[PDB]
RNA sequence: ACGAGACUCUGGCAUGCUAACUAGUUACGCGACCCCGGUCGGCGUAACUUCUUAGAGGGACAAGUGGCGUUCAGCCACCCGAGAUUGAGCAAUAACAGGUCUGUGAUGCCCUUAGAUGUCCGGGGCUGCACGCGCGCUACACUGACUGGCUCAGCGUGUGCCUACCCUACGCCGGCAGGCGCGGGUAACCCGUUGAACCCCAUUCGUGAUGGGGAUCGGGGAUUGCAAUUAUUC
């Protein structure tokens, strides 16, 4: 009957995922393929942390389709790791009480607080006399 | 203009008639 | 039912490259032996029956995103050139393995050229792709 | 299967050259000056063998189909920009010059520069980096 | 020079109100007033008791170059408040930079 | 004849070819955007272009 | 009648100002429009070194020139836009009148 | 819930050696499932402390040059590591890494106040030694040589478990301790 | 390094000393007096100083300040 | 390094009576102990495996794990 | 009072404001494929401004709490919080025999001024190499190399006054550098959703100066240019 949707984005360092609640079964998946496979491999469990600290019941009756764009392949999982959770915790903000809500959001920040809360960090600018930021060129006496 | 001037060209161009 | 963007394509494309050379109408052209895929390769490929691969990677990128002409193919195939004592930049592979793929791959008829240029899936070539989906997403049980 | 076959000959001598009989048989060949890893490849693609034996495995019959497909590799479909000797100033001819060949071949380039005394050989003779360098610096023996 | 169409460009020469706190005025004055022949010192405190009165919050006026002797030496005439560091410099300060011939040499003219 | 030679040598392309607005200089040349001005002279016109100094 | 006005400027608030005064035209003569329509702004960018020689230490002066744009969408006639467009325009601003 | 690689718990492990207590984090909230963190740990003075020291050795060991930033190298590294000290233990293998980072630390290490007068480290001094000594255990074990870092990380973290004295870090270790007895 | 400067102290004691009246220990109502009785031409500026009112007006509310 | 290419008659022997019973099997340990390329022992242990000898733990471009049965 | 700070630009925040066919999203519909849903950067239009762009604002001050200090200036830790010190630009008095006459139609003096130290045209040279220094790049490997497969950026520049020389998709030919027909873009419109590398995964190699390393050196092939040899570059 009623049209229940959250777009909530999540950042790291360039990198922006927005993951997109709605009613309906328990699938999230990421540019539309579902989360096991989306490469790096290696940070497979780091996009299963919001899955296996709540678990599917949590996300049972939300489905989200999240988008990345930006940044690299670490900081895209952190962007689609953050948008999850986010948006999750705006869909129990908006289409349920606060306690279902609060109780998600301190399971989250309790285990890692960059779940919810975007990692303010950018790549400082570089400046000349140096091959970067900090760094120097090699002084030469005599 | 008739060649079609860019606009970063054209407010460089500005500023050189200027000086 | 299920999709290609379902299923892992590491296994995919080994399938689907299967799937062409099971065919046994791709047309690779005499010199498949003799050439080197791009200038910032040192070697001929390890594996003899590469044009099959490159074929089904090819139609996957082509499923994913349309409209990808032989520029494209050579730039989502590009790599670093380790230009030797220089320092190493990006390279584009070859245009001309790039070029009879999409040959191949619109003479089995599985692609078709695009309006506004480039090659897209017909939707039979889109058929083979997702039934071969259905293989390998039945596969892995 | 992959138990030491018998006549297993641990040292070849293929074009008066002793190659190792433990090297993969594309990187044991080019032990012969004039063939390298990216010749030797498109040697054994033509002379149809499974490249994955070791240099003892094949037989005397299979390594003597290899010498002749290396001293004729214009015959058997090796194109002329696949050679290191190609459009020669004797006698007009595309050949991949081989070991003790290619080596009297190098002294006959440089004897015939030094002959008619152009800049390029006047170099050689004086021991010198011929190709552009900058001497003032670098090539310090 | 400009290529402008055939009488679509036209000239005015307006006069500048309170003349006194434009710089690039104060230093083709001053270069003048040296290029005359007076004393360096007289021109100089000429100019900064002009602006003062005119109504300047500050004045610094610096002539580089040869006075007197071969040796390049500055002479520095400051008074009020002069601010240098950080942004309102690019709007409250007005600095002009002119060149003056002399037939001995080159003396400049910063008038801040 | 010296009418065929005393210009002849080509002044399409190279930093012969191009020099400064201002300068007259075939050194430091800025190309960029079409200023085609000195790298001493485009830092004294700098401000009266509109260039302003900030990072 | 789908009549679009391209504002470019180097100084901001003189051409924010200006948007606003033509939106004001647009409302004060009641025909509708699409917003002041932010383009993104072009920081042109020259990086030379200080030195006229080069017998310093390797300083660099970064000059930029932001080029801000701004476009502005109306549903006009023609001679309400060349009436508006003349009104109370200043020399930071360079307007732009595109018919269709 | 369950923990690290999906199949390495938490609550198996006990930190002997009490000095290390707060200075060995791998228990209850410092169990995460991958040792890949933004942390920001570096940050203020003592913080690097409540980092998984599992993520501390995994950032240890990307070093000399070329390795620098290669962190999923590193995490793989371990990964197989751990593999390797199960397979070769039959133990949750964070208690070998722990067991390695109570046995392989200095406990007493020299200092120029002459020669050299002897002092005692700080336990997170200890803890920041352990894991060089360890990780430079395994990359100089497995440079120039046919062995794998996840074997040469294994029979490092395995010998420093033991103090078997063939372990580099606890070899390094002891020789430390030893001028810092000289000097006393 | 957090130290005011003078043009931050002299400012907030002239204010207390003229609108000690208007002033209590909120920030952001104090941040908001000094908009109203002063032109700071700042809002760095502003929030220091309405900072230090604060950092006085509980100085206020113990024994008597020097200055 | 004199290693073995291939196997000898003694060698292969050496190798299916041991390795099978081995706790951790990986090619740079079977190489490391029966002198032999690293190459050959992961062929070996491919062998093995096809044999239902040992058992795959973690197979990877860089580290590849086998174990006993029992 | 100047300098410091303030300041200006910038980095990080606001489902709060103004907004959008040169930016999109979510709906709805048509259509392609899989066995009711699923995929779509396939097409089209209704709402909307979360991502997008850029304007106005707001936001952070040691403001809150706890510890040593007239409990002064402040410091340290913690809670709340997008941050609890982002980075730069600007930059005093007074100097230096710092550098620049080879940036200038900035210039004093001296020299040269027609067999020129003006200027132009052709040709070398500026790179010449027993050797000594300085900034560098690539490396010495198995945290690697090689071959395929997979998959993510942000600054940017782009058709010129004179000025001649622009970025390039798309389709054939070529192994390749490249050549050819053929369009878009004077630009959030086109290159371009900038399918970048390292990284990721899967084969081959195996401690061997080896598939590490790619210097020297031979032959051949393409481009820019009036001209490449003392090898332009590929």
């Amino acid at each position: 009957g009623p049209l229940q949707s959250v777009q909530v984005f999540g950042r790291k360092k360039t990198a922006t995922a927005v993951a997109h609640c709605k009613r309906g079964n328990g699938l999230i998946k990421v540019n539309g393929r579902p989360l096991e496979m989306i490469e790096p491999r290696t940070l497979q469990y780091k996009l299963l942390e919001p899955v296996l600290l709540l678990g599917k019941e949590r996300f049972a009756g939300v489905d989200i389709r999240v988008r990345v764009k930006g940044g690299g392949h670490v900081a895209q999982i952190y962007a689609i790791r953050q948008s999850i959770s986010k948006a999750l915790v705006a869909y129990y903000q908006k289409y349920v009480d606060e306690a279902s809500k609060k109780e998600i959001k301190d399971i989250l920040i309790q285990y890692d607080r960059t779940l919810l809360v975007a990692d303010p960090r950018r790549c400082e600018s570089k400046k000349f006399g140096g091959p970067g930021a900090r760094a120097r060129y090699q002084k030469s006496y005599r | 203009m008739a060649v079609q001037i860019s606009k970063k060209r054209k407010f460089v161009a500005d500023g050189i008639f200027k000086a | 039912g299920v999709t290609v963007k379902d299923v892992n394509q590491q296994e995919f494309v080994r399938a689907l490259a299967a799937f062409l050379k099971k065919s046994g109408k791709l047309k690779v052209p005499e010199w498949v032996d003799t050439v080197k895929l791009a200038k910032h390769k040192e070697l001929a490929p390890y594996d003899e029956n590469w044009f099959y691969t490159r074929a089904a990677s090819t139609a996957r990128h082509l499923y994913l995103r349309g409209g990808a002409g032989v520029g494209s193919m050579t730039k989502i195939y590009g790599g670093r050139q380790r230009n030797g004592v220089m320092p190493s930049h990006f390279s584009r592979g070859s245009k001309s393995v790039a070029r009879r793929v999409l040959q191949a791959l619109e003479g089995l008829k599985m692609v078709e050229k695009d309006q506004d240029w480039g090659r897209k899936l017909t939707p039979q070539g889109q058929r083979d792709l997702d039934r071969i989906a259905g293989q390998v997403a039945a596969a892995k049980k | 299967s992959l138990v030491i076959p018998e006549k297993f000959q641990h040292i070849l001598r293929v074009l008066n050259t002793n190659i190792d009989g433990r090297r993969k048989i594309a990187f044991a060949i080019t032990a012969i000056k004039g063939v390298g890893r990216r010749y030797a490849h498109v040697v054994l693609r033509k002379a149809d063998i499974d490249l994955t034996k070791r240099a003892g495995e094949l037989t005397e019959d299979e390594v003597e189909r290899v010498i002749t497909i290396m001293q004729n590799p214009r015959q058997y479909k090796i194109p002329d920009w696949f050679l290191n000797r190609q459009k020669d100033v004797k006698d007009g001819k595309y050949s991949q010059v081989l070991a003790n060949g290619l080596d009297n071949k190098l002294r006959e380039d440089l004897e015939r520069l030094k002959k008619i005394r152009a800049h390029r050989g006047l170099r050689h003779f004086w021991g010198l980096r011929v190709r552009g360098q900058h001497t003032k610096t670098t090539g310090r023996r | 020079r400009f290529g402008f169409p055939e009488g679509s460009v036209e000239l005015y020469a307006e006069k500048v109100a309170t003349r006194g706190l434009c710089a690039i005025a104060q230093a083709e004055s001053l270069r003048y007033k040296l290029l005359g022949g007076l004393a360096v010192r007289r021109a100089c405190y000429g100019v900064l008791r002009f602006i003062m009165e005119s109504g300047a919050k500050g004045c610094e006026v610096v002539v580089s170059g040869k006075l007197r002797g071969q040796r390049a030496k500055s002479m520095k005439f400051v008074d009020g408040l002069m601010i240098h560091s950080g942004d309102p410099v690019n709007y409250y300060v007005d600095t002009a930079v002119r060149h003056v011939l002399l037939r001995q040499g080159v003396l400049g003219i910063k008038v801040k | 004849g010296h009418q065929q030679l005393y210009w002849s040598h080509p002044r399409k392309f190279g930093q012969g070819s191009r020099s400064c607005r201002v300068c007259s200089n075939r050194h430091g040349l800025i190309r960029k955007y079409g200023l085609n001005m000195c790298r001493q002279c485009f830092r004294q016109y700098a401000k009266d272009i509109g260039f302003i100094k900030l990072d | 009648h789908r009549i679009r006005i391209t504002l470019t400027s180097r100084n901001v608030k003189s051409l924010e100002k200006v948007c606003a005064d033509l939106i004001r035209g647009a409302k004060e003569k009641n025909l509708k429009v699409k917003g002041p329509v932010r383009m993104p702004t072009k920081t042109l960018r020259i990086t030379t070194r200080k030195t006229p020689c080069g017998e310093g230490s390797k300083t660099w002066d970064r000059f930029q020139m932001r080029i801000h744009k701004r476009l502005i969408d109306l549903h006009s006639p023609s001679e309400i836009v060349k009436q508006i467009t003349s009104i109370s325009i200043e020399p930071g601003v360079e307007v732009e009148v595109t018919i269709a | 819930d369950i923990k690290l690689f999906g199949k390495w718990s938490t609550d198996d492990v006990q930190i002997n050696d009490i000095s290390l207590q707060d200075y060995i984090a791998v228990k209850e909230k410092y169990a995460k499932y991958l040792p890949h963190s933004a942390g920001r740990y570096a940050a203020k003075r003592f913080r690097k402390a409540q980092c998984p020291i599992v993520e501390r050795l995994t950032n240890s060991m990307m070093m000399h040059g070329r390795n620098n930033g290669k962190k999923l190298m590193t995490v793989r590294i371990v990964k197989h590591a751990f593999e390797i000290i199960h397979l070769l233990t039959g133990e949750n293998p964070l208690q070998v890494l722990v067991n390695a980072i109570i046995n392989s630390g200095p406990r007493e290490d020299s200092t120029r106040i002459v020669r050299r007068q002897a002092v005692d480290v700080s336990p997170l001094r200890r803890v920041n030694q352990a894991i060089w000594l360890l990780c430079t255990g395994a990359r100089e074990a497995a440079f120039r040589n046919i062995k794998t870092i996840a074997e040469c990380l294994a029979d490092e973290l395995i010998n420093a478990a033991k103090g078997s004295s063939n372990s580099y870090a606890i070899k390094k270790k002891d020789e430390l301790e030893r001028v810092a007895k000289s000097n006393r | 390094g957090r130290v005011r400067t003078k043009t931050v102290k002299k400012a907030a004691r002239v204010i207390i000393e003229k609108y000690y009246t208007r002033l209590g220990n909120d920030f952001h109502t104090n941040k908001r007096v000094c908009e109203e009785i002063a032109i700071i031409p700042s809002k760095k500026l502003r929030n220091k100083i309405a900072g230090y009112v604060t950092h006085l007006m509980k100085r206020i509310q113990r024994g008597p300040v020097r200055g | 390094l004199n290693n073995l290419v291939l196997f000898d008659k003694a060698t292969y022997d050496k190798l299916c009576k041991e390795v099978p019973n081995y706790k951790l099997i990986t090619p740079a340990v079977v190489s490391e102990r029966l002198k032999i390329r690293g190459s050959l022992a992961r062929a070996a242990l491919q062998e093995l495996l096809s044999k239902g000898l040992i058992k795959l733990v973690s197979k990877h471009r860089a580290q590849v794990i086998y174990t006993r049965n029992t």
